[PDB]
């Protein structure tokens, strides 16, 4: 009744640290809210390797049937499945051209990591996720990671000429240090934030440019709001204990 | 496919894990999520006592001046813990975080005069260096050898800003004429939950060994060690947060691609 | 009362659940 609500609820307070964790254990909790969970509460993003084509891709929830997660390269599962959820031809297609995009989007703004696209199939239009994994190479001693999840529904009108837009992004930053001075000093979790917009679908402005166009908007949002809340208002609130 | 008794110890779990300030509200999310008020209280009691305690839970006693910790050193059995200072025990309810029963209490004797020293020396310190900090000093012989532990907590929740904070620090000196072995371990715990959540979690151990003379010289020391430790330890956290944000975030992400303008993305398309 | 936004973004339904959960 209230349960899922104080399910995400538990998840917004209990460390970020322990965060694959977390979520099992609220599975266990409450199992009849599983699918619900697996849905909403989001993970850091584990690389896989594609045997077929030789490509990094991104595991979560949006790919996953079973315990098998899909390939945006070769359009398989893997462990293989008989059955599993596949897109249309015509998201297929929309899929793949949505992957290089993002990949070259990849390569500008990070330089590096893994990205990985994934499309569905919704009554009167469709959904998408946009997956980016960086992890950071180490220097002074510092280790961090990078996870974005962008999550796109998109409504699809009669006419074919506009589309609702709705885009719901996370992003989750990891840094962890063990230093003589410091000690351990783990600083990690998660920021979402959410918009929406009506956009003209056309040759000019096709979904691939709308949706990016927002996708980027949002990242360049978040990487300086993550700036603030980490590096601003975390410290801060440090300093005001002593 | 999982028993009463799996979910009971996963609820336990959760609510010692609460952030610092928001007990009532991991409290309340577990509750419902358990949906069985019997099953919480017999297989989850203990992780209310073990929160309080492990957080350092500053409690006012009606009667005296300022609050005394809850803390594992102050723990009498049966409810009640040890107030080393005001030289009382009380009863403490976990659950309403409220003392009460304030009874005189016997302690050491012997450690009587270091452990005043010790606790005026530290008071004067934590009211000095901190904006709200309250300490706790306890004197027990331990394995025989007599032993000065201070505990310090010190607080900020702002709810309604979606964040709160707490640092706790625990100093144990082993006396060891003409020596002392010092242990510490210093904490910090921060959680920023507009729109997300966010925590920063620290820990510093500290090995030293210092001169030991009277008790009233040796508090001061002491004091000065605990100084020196906890200073450095906040200095050298904000020099984490500076290098975190001018190599670390910014080697992970760049503000904007090298043309110094968004994407073209029909460019990109193409 | 805190605001869930991912407890609101597009469903895939029909997905199998993991096979240690069952479903
Ligand atoms: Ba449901």
């Amino acid at each position: 009744d209230q349960q899922l609500d104080c399910a995400l609820d538990l998840m917004r307070r209990l460390p970020p640290q322990q965060i694959e964790k977390n979520l099992s254990d609220l599975i266990d909790l409450v199992p009849s809210l599983c699918e619900d969970l697996l849905s909403s509460v989001d993970q850091p993003l584990k690389i896989a390797r594609d045997k077929v084509v030789g490509k990094d891709y991104l595991l979560c929830d949006y790919n996953r049937d079973g315990d098998s997660y899909r390939s945006p390269w070769s359009n398989k599962y893997d462990p293989p499945l008989e059955d599993g959820a596949m897109p249309s031809a015509r998201l297929r297609k929309l899929e793949v051209e949505a992957n290089n995009a993002f990949d070259q989007y990849r390569d500008l703004y990070f330089e590096g990591g893994v990205s990985s696209v994934y499309l569905w199939d919704l009554d009167h239009g469709f959904a998408g996720v946009i997956l980016i994994k960086k992890a950071g190479d180490g220097s002074k001693k510092i280790k961090g990671c990078w996870d974005s999840i962008h999550v796109v529904e998109v409504q699809e009108k009669s006419s074919g000429r506009t589309a609702h837009y709705k885009l719901t992004s996370t992003v989750m930053l990891w840094l962890q240090t063990n230093k003589t001075g410091s000690g351990t000093m783990n600083l990690g979790g998660s920021l979402t934030r959410q918009m929406e917009k009506d956009e003209t679908v056309s040759d000019s402005s096709p979904h691939i440019a709308n949706i990016g166009r927002l996708v980027e908007d949002m990242e360049n949002k978040i990487r300086s709001t993550l700036n603030e809340i980490y590096f601003g208002k975390t410290k801060d609130i440090v300093n005001g204990l002593r | 496919r999982v028993s009463d008794e799996e979910k009971v110890r996963i609820a336990a779990k959760f609510i010692t894990h609460a952030p610092p300030g928001e007990f009532n509200e991991v409290f309340n999310d577990v509750r419902l999520l358990l949906n069985n008020d019997n099953l919480l209280r017999e297989g989850a009691a203990h992780a209310f006592a073990q929160y309080n305690m492990d957080q350092f839970t500053p409690v006012k006693i009606e009667g005296y001046d300022d609050q005394v910790l809850i803390t594992e050193h102050g723990d009498l059995g049966n409810g009640r813990f040890l107030d080393p200072r005001n030289k009382i025990s009380f009863k403490f309810d976990h659950l309403r975080k409220e003392a009460s029963d304030p009874q005189p209490e016997d302690t050491e004797s012997a450690l009587k005069q270091w452990r005043d020293a010790c606790d005026s020396a530290l008071r004067a310190y934590v009211k000095d260096h901190y904006p709200n900090g309250f300490c706790t000093v306890y004197g027990k012989s331990i394995d025989g050898q007599q032993t000065i532990i201070a505990c310090i907590e010190s607080h900020q929740f702002q709810p309604k800003n979606f964040w709160n904070g707490r640092w706790r620090s625990e100093w144990k000196f082993t006396i060891t004429p003409p020596t002392a072995q010092v242990a510490a371990v210093l904490k910090i715990q921060v959680h920023y939950y507009e729109d997300g959540n966010v925590q920063l979690v620290s820990h510093k151990d500290i090995q030293d060994s210092v001169q030991v003379s009277s008790d009233v010289q040796t508090a001061k020391e002491f004091i000065k060690i605990i100084e020196n430790a906890e200073n450095e330890y906040q200095t050298a956290i904000s020099e984490n947060y500076q290098t975190m944000s001018d190599t670390t975030f910014k080697a992970l992400r760049r503000q904007l691609p090298v043309t110094r303008t968004k994407i073209d993305w029909n460019k990109i398309l193409s | 009362n805190l605001l869930h936004l991912t407890a609101n973004r597009p469903k895939m339904p029909g997905r199998r659940l993991p096979g240690r959960f069952n479903g």
